C-alpha cells in the first residue's frame, strides 16, 4: 500500500503528488529536525 | 482529567486544573534573542511556576 | 563567552547535520608549565578548529 512502514519510497522521496506532514513546533517536529536523516522528511514536512 | 482525578482520590492533594496559553504542548526557544533561549507551553508554565 | 555562546545559537536553529565535538578554554593568566594547554590541547579530533 501507500505506506508499507516508517521506510517507504514514497515516504523516504517526498513527490510532489504525495504530501505528508506533522504539526510544528511539537515532540515530532523536535524529533525529524533532531536527525540529519530525516531533514528531507523535515524539508517536506516544513511547508505542509 | 480521568487519572488527575484519580490521582486526587489516592493522594489528598486538590486540584486546580486549566489550558496551556500557548496551546503548544512545550519547545525550547528564543524569538528576539540569539543569546538566550526559554521554554514555551505546558513545559514553560511548569518552569515558571 | 558570546563567540561560544553565538556558535551554539547559530548552529542550534541549524537543519544541518553540524557537529562540534569539544570546547576549550585556556587559561593565559598563568605562565604554562605543567602544560595544561599541551593536555588539552593534544585531546582535539575535529578537522576544524576555531581559535
Amino acid at each position: 500500500e501507500r505506506i508499507t512502514g516508517i521506510n517507504d519510497p514514497r515516504l523516504r522521496n517526498p513527490s510532489d503528488k504525495f504530501i505528508y506532514a506533522t504539526v510544528k513546533q511539537s515532540s515530532v517536529d523536535i524529533y525529524f529536525r533532531r536527525q540529519v536523516e530525516l531533514s528531507t522528511m523535515y524539508r517536506h514536512m516544513e511547508k505542509h | 482529567v480521568d487519572l488527575l482525578i484519580k490521582l486526587a482520590r489516592e493522594m489528598d492533594f486538590t486540584y486546580e486544573v486549566h489550558l496551556v496559553a500557548d496551546g503548544k504542548f512545550g519547545t525550547q526557544e528564543r524569538v528576539n534573542n540569539s543569546n538566550a533561549a526559554a521554554w514555551n507551553g505546558m513545559m514553560g508554565e511548569l518552569l515558571s511556576g | 563567552q558570546d563567540f561560544e555562546n553565538k556558535v551554539r545559537s547559530t548552529i542550534e536553529n541549524s537543519f544541518v547535520g553540524w557537529e562540534l565535538e569539544e570546547v576549550i578554554h585556556l587559561d593565559m593568566s598563568l605562565d604554562d608549565i605543567d602544560s595544561k594547554i599541551q593536555n588539552q590541547l593534544c585531546k582535539l579530533q575535529s578537522p576544524v578548529i576555531l581559535l
